[PDB]
This record gives structure tokens, C-alpha cells and sequence, in this order.
């Protein structure tokens, strides 16, 4: 019955149901980032040569560079029947608050972990910004999740690549002591009470361990029908605003300013709640957060279900056996070269008794002398001289070194190309765009474009707080995937260049050249060129 | 021969008392130099005179205190042979079992401390399931003795049954030949209720101790003894050392058959109203916490007597007993039969002091250390791993350091059904 | 796992011990029958024999389950009288089972089940009906014989033939 | 026994190449006007199909079916309808597409079906297997009694090296009945009938 | 299937190792001799002195 | 001592960067080649001897 | 075969190298190896060329069948043309 009881039961079900995939992904990450001699008991079993002759890492580097040369970003497009510019403002906001370094870093981390282990992720959060806000004194930014395989535990009853139908998800946070102190300061928790949670790394690899503090964040999505008030806009039309958003803040300010209530409807929607938990108690119970979706976006490599069990795989899992064999065989051959007697003659002591300085290695003599007689047998026995055989690499060792290298070469070929991985990344970016759209509708100030200009309708409460007023006609643009651009001006420049590249040299070509000059950055000479283009375009009507 | 990967889950423990008891972590450097002990003041009680002229009648000020300390770490030191399949497998199930065992040990120490330092003793002459509503009568007796003494129940109260007496209470509820809501729930589920007779938490604890009977008989107080509350006293050097308030050593004729945890009651003394000093009709119950010598014991509620003549008014303001021991008081023993204990307390009477083991420090190089989180209870220890090539065996240790303290033994209690003969 | 107290623990380490249990299968359960070609011009008896074979195999599985559960069961709760005499004897029986399982600190995350033979189920229904009050549980036990679907903390209480 | 067992895979690169090749050529439906119908007859239907099939769930379901088709031999997906109040396609409803994982054992078709697309199947059962929380969601969503845990023929096998396997199963049985029912020929108050 | 119980042997907490008030009950699964039987719960004693800590 | 700006004035540049288990790891172009280079130096020294 | 198989080392009677074992240790501190020559009962040690354990080899059967199986999979794993 207890809230913590239910939450912990759900988390334990998910943690046990995602047990094998997480351990295999952690093995892949350790193999491809720390060492390929991932045995731990052999840390205290007498030193033997253990080389690291790696042949899989160049493939990972090649795939990562290939996925880095083609960036992918969200691209909002107007819906069918919508106004032709229904997505420009949302696109501007997305570019403005995703042009920073953290967004690209999170995407690159997720992509690298997707290539190596098979799963990565990132998170979308909102913060109060004052100096350079995006809208309504706030920013929506993107943050990375390292080791998403073991750190983001999804709802077990989720059968989608992007976990859209997951009802909950717990993310495990590990932080140093100063990090936990700052976390507690940020969320108004208690710094003395050191929190505790299940270790994300479990206990595989008992080394590579740090003094870290774990806490958990449990997000859940609740889909319910809630009341929506249909007012009559004092300007034109009728907007619909949720009662939960102006319940007490401006519920009378709307009327005072001149909004008259028309009707009252029950409209189904999803609301997302975040909780801060430890293994023993809930620190923040059900803090409602902005959006209609869980703010975590996962990226997968090869993904599937085998028997109700989700399996994901990158490029490292299959090469591991051949690479381990190659390392072992190279170590054995290194031992052969190192600890082996060299080629020297076999002598009886009486064969060279007295002449032993002739064989020490110097070159001061023109020949070698040998004793011939014995005082008992009369003559020393004659036996042909023998030499210790030269060290050799066994044919088995050589053959299996070639075979292991060839097997890794055969199996470490993603695709023919990274088309499937890039398509999965595009799916993740579409989910990111969906989540961002919902959060923007929830916290930003989205103007409505009338065909009679933008009409931002907002009003403040008695506590000087400004409440956004977004109509229920909000989903007017759908998500897509397109080339990554830093700003709307860059996107427009790229579009004009693309049109120019296909229009032949005619009147449209002249118009597009003048437009491209108009959309240029400002110095002095480009200022002159842009003024010329502006005046020509104005004069041409 | 080799086994499959599905674990046969065999045990499942719950730690309600440890979960419920508060946790306290005082500063580490201060504790290190303070010898892992720290003093907290006790709520101040003031005297009061009546009259017009009070020349040379001005009193002083007194403020007693109690001390909380720590014991020894509870470890799970174990070994890992290099060449062993049985050691390569299961060395993570061992870590899980170590976590559960450490939480269980914490809960066991909490329960034992509560049972053996609970001063308020409720006793019954017969088992719970004999008469009607006898379990309710037990819980209500606990609540009434806590109310009459005007204890501080501000942050909650709790009553812990053992499984047998919980089943007795449920049986008493279901046999009613009626079915409303309480009987229906006690019949469908086994739960009697959550709030019963005034307590706002009534649970069933699986590991309450058994308070074995005391063979002591024919013991009498030897010499009149008066106990005086102090905040400090001077040692041989003239240094003022603090004096703990929740203990008092008393000399009897012979302490044979007595041990830590027996409940006694002198013949003649009675409880007071604490705040108002109104004499109750309930005999004062004490609990022996140590048997020192063959004629001394340490009893946890210090019997400050109201009729004492040697007490200054600022000390008499702390009285909790109507009269003082008088060299012949027969001391009765309340646990005259073995019985598993029920334990009630005010929720702020038991605390768990906790300290870290800073083995992450650079001085401890070679060994790898992580924070270890024992479940249910909010306790963190360390998990360390090392290994000596001399024996080719990694050594893994799990340590966690705590101390269970009963700051107010006058609020903790013990219910003792069937104490006949 | 074991435990030990103190700071100095030299030469006091312990090994690891993991135990096993064995699960196997047994004799196959069969149904034979032989028919001549002239006896399959109707086929009704053949089809019905197949159906009855399926039903009987299922019943044999249930019989084996009941026998194994009743033959290797460590916990034994015995009463010196019938489960009809004196009030709430059926509840006391079920609750005694729950109490021993709880005090043993055994693992019951997957649920718990109690199975009555029909005579004891009827006796428990009688225990509910003779209660001289009809709130909801007595009314259900009067109309239908059902004790309830949960008694004294057991997740599922059933009758087994 | 304790003996070495290595996977020097040579079929997975081929499967990856085939999956990438068939992903590079996406395919969808295209509605075209019939013979003698208006030139713009399929505009509305095509627009609605695109609207409620542009989502990620539809693409992922088709991709899952394709991958299982390449590997095992058969895949499948499902079409469902829901009441959407925020962005509905029409009549406050949406039609979406859902994946089916391991269709070879989770979608059991009519045995008397001799067609590749199973359009002559009169019934089909889909076996939904999940855990405790999923069962609670399913019961609370389809208005069932969550106390009675359902059971059905478990389509999965005991994989020895796996710690945990789910134990909740239920079945959805679709059946199709073709019958002559009454149809009313009204007269349009605007024009026609 | 017969049920037996040795006089003086009581159950344990199985986590806390605290003595239960009820006698340990065993169920015999095989009579192998005229003097040997087989009981389904192993009686592992708590106070045994030949038992390793693990 | 208060200094100008909102950011720490140190700009780091990384090669291969990531986290393994709450532990940051980075690598250049030399770390993986060290075993082979050391083996080659040792073998050439043996042959010179 | 690669892992668990004795490698190429000389076969010695103990009396051949009795007293000179540290020479065959593996170190390169000596200019040659010495051997015992005489026996007090057999007069002189019997003469026979030294034998060395054969190097591990992958059988022709294993090599041929690995190539044949890999080729067979490569041929049969051609979806369509």
C-alpha cells in the first residue's frame, strides 16, 4: 500500500527483468573502453604476460566518425491543412535552446554508447534562466546520461524502441560528496542524510569503484481526463485552457481582464510526475514536471525481443571471442620468445676442458680447439655436434592467430555503412522533438498567428507571477528529421542554396541569388551587398 | 553438475523497528576527538514556591543531559579463492546476502535494546486469547500508563506485537459472532487494525526477544539510598565530568538471578505525574541494565524521590517517584515467567547513531572501497576489496558502524502477557 | 551469509557456500488404443476417446500435484478436534498456517495458497453461517458455499476435490 | 562439462546487410481512385492515413516485422483504435499501429488458411504475456478484475541462463462473421439518396 | 508422507536465528532401511560446534 | 579573489572521452600501440644481442 | 588444441643433465650447455640424438572442414541474387 513499497516493487521488477542485457552491455563497455582482459580473479594469480593487441577499436572509431560526419536534428513541419508557417516559431525556440554545447555532447555520448554497448540515452530538463531566457524566463536544455544501460531502468512492460508506452522510468544518479551537497541544495533536501540506492554497476567488476553517492529519480506518466475551461477571447475566437493551469493563479484574473467563460469540457491528457527516492524513503513525493512524456530519450543499436526479453547489441559483442583468442595467442607467443633457451652447442666438459675461453663469444682466435684424448679410454668418443633448436611458433598458434583475426574482421562489419544506426538515431530525435514540443506547450509562451500578426495573451497573478496561456489548438506541426543547423538564419541560407542548386539560370535564379545575399551576415562589404540586394528586391516589387 | 541461473528464493525478512527508528549522524571529527560520544540536554523542569516574601529563597538552575555513543562495526569479512568455480559464481549473491544480514542485525539490536531498556512494564496474569478484547486491553494499558505520566508523544507512538499475540488479537476480533468492518478486515486479512486503543502505529514484529524469567527472590534494599539529579560532578582532578541521567546504581542485599533486562518494582514507591507531580496509583517499574558486583545493579529510571529532604528545589523539580528507598523495601520482580515480549515506545525514544569509516582515504591504497547501502534501514557502510598474491586470494569486506541508543527509557515499554506464578 | 563484529579480523575470513536443489521429470502418462479399419466408418467413438483421454490426462496431473504437495510438506498444523466445533476454528487453522510461515521468515512474494478438502470447506461455511448475523461474508457463505477468496492473509483460498 | 565454446559468427553480418538494405527502401500504402470515380477520390483517405501513420510507433512496428521476417520467417503487426482528445484524426479518434514481438509464437492464425496475408482466416488469437504491473495496467484498461491473474498457453520456453521470466498470460481472440444485415436507404434532404 | 517431530528440537527464525516457540516438524519421504529414514527439511543445528561460520 | 567572467577560465580538449562506471576515461592515439611497440623494441634488442 | 597441449621441449634422462639443470633454466648467462658423459656402472652414457616434443598442429581435417563450412555458409546465405 505504501508509496515507497509500490515504487520499489516496480523498480525491482524492472531491475530483474533487464538483468542479462544490462550485464552484457556493461561487459561490452568495459571491453571496449578499459581492457580486453576483463577477468577479475586473475588479478592475484601470479604475473604472466597479458598483451593487448587490439583490432576492434579501429572499427569502433571508424563507425563513430561516420556517425559524426552526418549530424541529425529535429525539424518541425506544418501539419496538413495548417497555416504554412505553423512551425517557424517552435523551430526557432528549439534551435535557440539546443544550439549549446550540452545538447551536442549528450547526443555524441549517446551515439558512442549506442555503437559500443547497444543502448544510450539523454534527458531533457527545464531550468529558470534570467540573463538569456528562451521564453517566460526559462530554458529547455538537454543533458547526458553515461552508462545508460545500467543507469536508466525502463518499464518492463514496454515494447517500443523509443519506450513511448512505458508508464514509468527510474534513473539512478551517482555523484561525489560535493555533488550530493549541491544536489541537496538545488532540490531543498537534507544534506546530512546521505542517500542510498542500488548500485548501478551492481557488483560485476568489483574494481573500478569510486566513493560515490547514489539517489534515484522515478518518473511516471498518468493519463486522465481533466477539466478544461472554454473562454471567449476578447480579441477573436474562443480559447480552451486547462483548469489545472489557472486553478487559483488567474482563475478570476481572466474574467477581470475580460475573458468570459463559455463552456466546460473534460479532455484527456497525460501528466508527468517526478519523485526523488532512496532505498528507504521518498524525499520528493510526486512533484509534477512539465510535458506529457517521460523526459528520457533512448538510442538503440540492434534491438529486439527474444522471449519477452529485450536484447540490444552494438558492434563489440560478437567480436569479443575472436579478439580474446587473438590476445591470448599473442601472449603465448610472447612467452615463447621471452622464456626459451637459445641455440647453443651441447658440450661435454672434457671436450673443451682448458679451451673454454675460446667459446665465450670473443673473436680473438682463428678456430676452435677440442680435446681429443682421455687418460682412461685413450680417445674421447666421437659424436656429431648438436645445437639447441631455435625457438619456433607452433603451426597451431600461427593458424589460430590468423583465424581469430580473420573472424573478427568478418564479424566487425556494421551493415555493408551505418544506415540502421542512423535511422535509430533519427527515431530518437523524433521522440526528442515530441517531448520538446510538449514541454514548450507546457512552459513557454507560444504566440498565436492571426490572419487579420502574433497575439501573445498572458496575465499575471497577485503574486506577480506570470502564467502562460496556450490554447488547445497547439499541435499544429509534426516532427521530422533534418540536417543540424545552429540557427534559423542558417537554415534559411541552406534552403536558399538548395533551391539555387536546382533552379536553372533564369529569373528565379536571379531572385534566389538576391535573396541569398539578403540573408547574409553583417560586416561592411557584405553589408553593402545585402543593402544592394534589399533595394533591388524592393524595387522589383 | 553445474547449476542453472534461477535462484530458489528461500527467505524474506522485514525490519519495521529499524525502519521506524530515527537515524542520527553527528560530525565525524568532533566524534573522533570526543571518543564517539555526544551529550544532549534534557527538557528543563522548573520548581515553584508559594508565598509573598522570599528572602534567601531564590533557587538556581539545573539542566540534566544524556549521552549517545557507538559500539563496534558489524562486518561480513569473507574470502575468494582464485581457482574455484564455486567462488567465481555466487560472489555477488554473497554480497546481497551480506546486505540483508546487516540490515537484519541492525533491526535485532534495536529490538533487543528496546526490550532490555524499556522502563514502563505492563504485565498480565493470563494469556491474551483468554478473555474478550484482552489484546485491546493490553494496548490500552500501554497508552494509559504513557498518558498518566505525561510523556512526550508529539512525534508519534508505536506498539509492536509478536506474531503469536498478533494472531491471538486477530482471533479475538474474528470470534465476535459479528461482521462489520474491523471484523471483516481481521477475517479477510490477518490485520487487527493500524491504530488501536490510541497508538497511531500498531505493527507485528517477527524478531522481538523472549524475556526469560528472573530467578531472583527475597531481595531487599540495603540501606537508605537517595538519588539526586546532577548535570556534572567533579572528578579527582577537579575537572567537571558530565553525569548521565538515565541510569542509577543501587545496592541490594544480593543480586543473584538478576541480569541485564529484568524488570523490578520496589514495594512502596509509586509513579508521579512528572509535570504536575501528582501521585499515581501505579507502582513504579524499573529495568536493570547491568549487574555489577554481587550487591549492586544499574537501573535505568533514576528514582528521584519527591519526599527527599536532601534535594534542593531545583533538583526536586525533576522528581519521578513518590518516596525513596528505605533500607528494607522488598524489590518485586515482574517477569516471573518466560514470554515473548511486546514492545511499545514513543517514536523519539530510540535513535541510531551512525558514523562513516573513511577508508576511501589515500592512506588505504591498494584496496578498493565503495559506499554500501543496506536496504530497508537508511544505513551506509563501506565495501572494500583487496588481495594478497601470497595466498592468491582476494579478500572482500563489508563494514558498517552504528550504535543503537535509548535516549528516553522512560518512554519505551514492555508488554508481558501471562505473567502468572 | 554469516557476520562478525570488530575492527581486527585477521585470519577470520570465511569462504562461500552455495547450495543446490534438483528438479526432474518422471514416467510419461500415456493412453493407448487399437482399432481395426472397419471400426472407423463412424469415428464418433474415436473422437470422443481422444477428448476423454485429454481430460483424464489433465486430471492425472492434478492428482499428482496434490499428492506431491501433501506428501512432502514440512509445516504441519494439527488440531485436537474437528474444524467444525467452537467458533472461528477454520480461521484459526488458516491463521496458524500464516503465522508459522511468517515467523519462519520464509519468502512469500509470489503469493500464498490454501486448499481445503470439500468436507472442511463445508465445515468452514457452517462456521460462517451459524454466526447469528448476516453482514456480507455470512450472506455470501449462506447463498453460495464460498468462505471467501482470502482468509487470514492467504492470497488464494480454494476447495480441492 | 567445462569446455570451450566460442561464437565466431558469420551469419550476423549477412543479416545486418539484409536488414539495412530493406530499411533503405521504405514502403507505405498509396490509395488510388478507382475506375470511373472522381480524380480526387482518395485524397481524404490518403491524408488521414498519412496523418495517423506518421508516428514513430508505426515505423517501429513495421521495422520489427521486417527484422523478424528476415530472421525467423514471419513477422506481424496490429492496427488499433483509440479515443484521442488532444490531436484526433477524425471524430475524436485515432487509428495507430502497434508491434508484435515473436509473432511466430504470439499470433496463432486459423489453420484453414491458404493465403499469405491470411485474408481467408476467420479467427486469430494473439497471446499477450507480461508481468505483474503490466497485468494491472491491462486489467484497469480493459475493465477486468485484477485479482484473478489470468493464465494461457505460455508461448515462451524456459531459457536456463536467464534469471527471470514473466508469468502473466492472456489471449485476445478475434473472429469474423459474414452475414446479411439490414441496410436503410434514406433520402438525402440535400440531394441524392 | 508421514509427519514427525523430534522432541526438544524447535524451529528457528531462518534469518535472525531466534528460537521459535513451536517444534520443528519434518515429513518423511523415504524409508530406506528398517532403521534409516529420509526427512525433507535438513535439521541444521544452530549450536553445533563442528559447523563452519559459512 | 573575484575574477572576471561567469565560467572557469580553463578550456579542456579531449580525444576519446567517456565514462565507464562513474569513472571518466580518455585516450589518444598512443595508448593502444604501447604493447606492440614494447614487444617490437624487446625483440629487436634480443636480435641485436 | 592451442591452449592445452605440451610445447616443444627437449627430452632428457635425469642423469644427462644431473648437476647442470640451472643451465637449461631459460637464462642467457652461459655460452653453451653441458651434459654428463660418464656413468660409474655403464661406463659411458648411451648415444642417441636428442628428441623434442612436437609443436602443436591444427589437423588437415580441421583446417579443410573449417574452410568448407565457412564457404558453405557464405554460399547458402545469399538471399535471392
Amino acid at each position: 500500500e505504501n508509496r515507497l513499497e509500490s515504487i520499489l516493487s516496480r523498480f525491482d521488477a524492472d531491475w530483474t527483468a533487464s538483468d542479462e542485457a544490462r550485464r552484457e552491455a556493461k561487459n561490452d563497455l568495459f571491453f571496449s573502453r578499459v581492457s580486453q582482459w576483463d577477468d577479475w580473479l586473475s588479478q592475484y594469480t601470479t604475473l604472466q604476460y597479458r598483451g593487448q593487441f587490439d583490432v576492434v577499436r579501429p572499427v569502433v572509431r571508424k563507425l563513430v566518425s561516420e556517425m559524426r560526419q552526418n549530424p541529425i536534428d529535429v525539424l518541425y513541419r506544418p501539419k496538413d491543412g495548417a497555416r504554412p508557417d505553423a512551425a517557424d516559431v517552435l523551430m526557432g525556440m528549439y534551435r535557440t535552446d539546443m544550439r549549446h554545447n550540452t545538447a551536442k555532447i549528450a547526443v555524441n555520448i549517446a551515439v558512442r554508447e549506442q555503437i559500443e554497448a547497444g543502448v544510450g540515452a539523454w534527458r531533457l530538463v527545464t531550468d529558470y534562466e534570467d540573463q538569456s531566457p528562451t521564453s517566460n524566463n526559462q530554458v529547455i536544455r538537454r543533458e547526458p546520461i553515461h552508462s545508460a544501460c545500467s543507469h536508466v531502468i525502463w518499464d518492463s512492460n514496454s515494447k517500443l524502441m523509443d519506450k513511448s508506452d512505458a508508464r514509468h522510468c527510474t534513473v539512478i544518479h551517482s555523484m561525489s560528496q560535493n555533488g550530493w551537497e549541491d544536489f541537496a541544495e538545488k532540490y531543498d533536501l537534507d544534506a546530512d542524510d546521505i542517500p542510498s540506492f542500488q548500485n548501478p554497476n551492481d557488483w560485476v567488476f568489483p574494481w573500478l569503484t569510486q566513493d560515490t553517492i547514489q539517489i534515484a529519480e522515478f518518473y511516471e506518466v498518468v493519463e486522465k481526463k481533466e477539466t478544461a475551461f472554454i473562454y471567449q477571447d476578447p480579441v477573436t475566437g474562443e480559447p480552451v485552457s486547462y483548469f489545472k493551469r489557472d486553478i487559483k493563479d488567474v482563475i478570476d484574473d481572466l474574467a477581470d481582464s475580460g475573458f468570459i467563460k463559455i463552456a466546460e469540457r473534460q479532455i484527456k491528457r497525460r501528466r508527468v510526475y517526478k519523485s526523488i527516492i532512496t532505498c528507504t524513503a521518498v524525499l520528493k513525493d510526486k512533484q509534477l514536471i512539465a510535458g506529457e512524456h517521460i523526459p528520457i530519450v533512448p538510442v538503440f543499436g540492434e534491438w529486439g525481443f527474444v522471449e519477452d526479453k529485450e536484447v540490444y547489441e552494438g558492434v563489440v559483442r560478437l567480436t569479443k571471442d575472436g579478439q580474446r583468442l587473438r590476445n591470448m595467442i599473442m601472449s603465448f607467443n610472447a612467452d615463447i620468445v621471452a622464456r626459451t633457451p637459445k641455440k647453443k652447442p651441447f658440450f661435454w666438459p672434457e671436450q673443451i676442458a682448458g679451451f673454454e675461453h675460446m667459446y665465450d663469444g670473443n673473436d680473438d682466435y682463428p678456430y676452435y680447439l677440442l680435446n681429443r684424448t682421455d687418460e682412461n679410454s685413450g680417445d674421447l668418443p666421437t659424436q656429431p655436434l648438436a645445437y639447441y633448436e631455435n625457438p619456433e611458433v607452433p603451426q597451431a598458434n600461427a593458424y589460430m592467430l590468423e583465424a581469430a583475426t580473420s573472424a573478427v574482421k568478418e564479424v566487425a562489419t556494421l551493415g555493408v555503412e551505418t544506415y540502421v544506426f542512423q535511422d535509430n538515431l533519427a527515431t530518437a530525435m523524433r521522440r526528442d522533438g515530441e517531448i520538446y514540443q510538449s514541454i514548450v506547450n507546457d512552459i513557454y509562451d507560444v504566440p498565436r498567428n492571426v490572419t487579420i500578426l502574433m497575439a501573445e495573451v498572458v496575465d499575471l497573478a497577485t503574486g506577480e507571477k506570470q502564467v502562460l496561456n496556450d490554447i488547445r489548438g497547439r499541435y499544429e506541426c509534426y516532427t521530422d528529421v533534418g540536417p543540424s543547423f545552429q540557427s534559423m538564419k542558417q537554415q534559411n541560407r541552406a534552403e536558399i542554396l538548395e533551391l539555387l542548386g536546382k533552379t536553372p539560370q533564369g529569373t528565379p535564379e536571379y531572385q534566389l541569388l538576391l535573396l541569398q545575399y539578403f540573408t547574409l551576415l553583417d560586416g561592411k562589404g557584405v553589408e553593402m551587398m545585402r543593402d544592394y540586394a534589399n533595394k533591388q528586391l524592393i524595387q522589383m516589387g | 553438475t553445474l547449476a542453472v541461473d534461477e535462484i530458489i528464493e528461500t527467505i524474506s525478512a522485514i525490519t519495521p523497528m529499524a525502519q521506524k527508528a530515527k537515524k542520527y549522524t553527528p560530525p565525524a571529527a568532533s566524534m573522533q576527538r570526543s571518543s564517539n560520544t555526544i551529550w544532549m540536554p534534557v527538557e528543563q523542569e522548573s520548581p515553584t514556591q508559594e508565598g509573598w516574601d522570599l528572602t534567601d529563597k531564590a533557587t538556581g538552575l539545573l539542566e540534566l543531559n544524556v549521552a549517545v555513543n557507538m559500539g563496534e562495526p558489524d562486518n561480513d569479512f569473507f574470502q575468494l579463492r582464485a581457482d574455484d568455480l564455486r567462488d567465481e559464481t555466487a560472489y555477488r549473491r554473497r554480497i546481497q546476502s551480506a546486505a540483508r544480514k546487516l540490515a537484519n542485525n541492525v533491526e535485532l539490536k534495536v529490538a533487543n535494546m528496546a526490550a532490555e531498556m524499556g522502563s514502563l512494564v505492563i504485565t498480565s496474569p493470563d494469556a491474551i486469547g483468554t478473555n474478550t478484547a484482552d489484546a485491546w486491553n493490553f494496548v490500552a494499558d500501554a497508552e494509559e500508563i504513557m498518558f498518566s505520566r505525561e510523556l512526550n508523544r508529539d512525534m508519534g507512538t508505536s506498539y509492536f506485537f509478536n506474531p503469536q499475540d498478533y494472531k491471538k488479537a486477530g482471533y479475538d476480533l474474528t470470534k465476535r459472532d459479528i461482521f462489520g468492518r474491523i471484523p471483516e478486515e481481521a477475517y479477510r486479512d490477518g490485520t487487527i487494525q493500524r491504530q488501536v486503543a490510541g497508538f497511531d502505529d500498531v505493527l507485528r514484529s517477527p524478531k522481538l526477544p523472549v524475556l526469560t524469567k528472573s530467578t531472583a527472590t527475597g531481595i531487599t534494599v540495603s540501606g537508605a539510598q537517595s538519588f539526586k539529579p546532577v548535570a556534572w560532578q567533579l572528578d579527582n582532578d577537579g575537572n567537571k565530568v558530565n553525569v548521565d541521567n538515565r541510569f542509577a546504581t543501587v545496592t541490594l542485599s544480593a543480586t543473584t538471578g538478576m541480569k541485564r533486562g529484568d524488570k523490578i518494582s520496589f514495594a512502596g514507591v509509586k509513579f508521579l505525574g512528572q509535570m504536575a507531580k501528582n501521585v499515581l496509583a501505579q507502582d513504579a517499574t524499573f529495568s536493570v541494565v547491568r549487574v555489577v558486583d554481587g550487591t549492586h545493579v544499574e537501573i535505568t529510571p533514576k528514582p528521584v524521590a519527591l519526599d527527599d529532604v536532601s534535594l534542593s528545589p531545583e533538583q526536586r523539580a525533576y522528581a519521578n517517584v513518590n518516596t525513596s528507598l528505605a533500607d528494607a523495601m522488598a524489590v518485586n520482580i515482574l517477569n516471573v515467567k518466560d514470554a515473548r515480549t511486546n514492545v511499545f515506545w514513543a517514536d523519539d525514544a530510540i535513535r541510531i547513531v551512525s558514523q562513516p569509516i573513511p577508508a576511501n582515504h589515500e592512506l588505504f591504497a591498494g584496496m578498493k572501497t565503495t559506499s554500501f547501502s543496506i536496504p530497508d534501514v537508511g544505513l551506509n557502510g563501506i565495501f572494500a576489496t583487496q588481495g594478497d598474491i601470497s595466498t592468491l586470494s582476494g579478500l572482500c569486506r563489508i563494514a558498517l558502524w552504528y550504535g543503537v541508543n535509548a535516549t528516553r527509557p522512560e518512554a519505551i515499554g514492555v508488554g508481558l502477557p501471562g505473567q502468572t506464578a
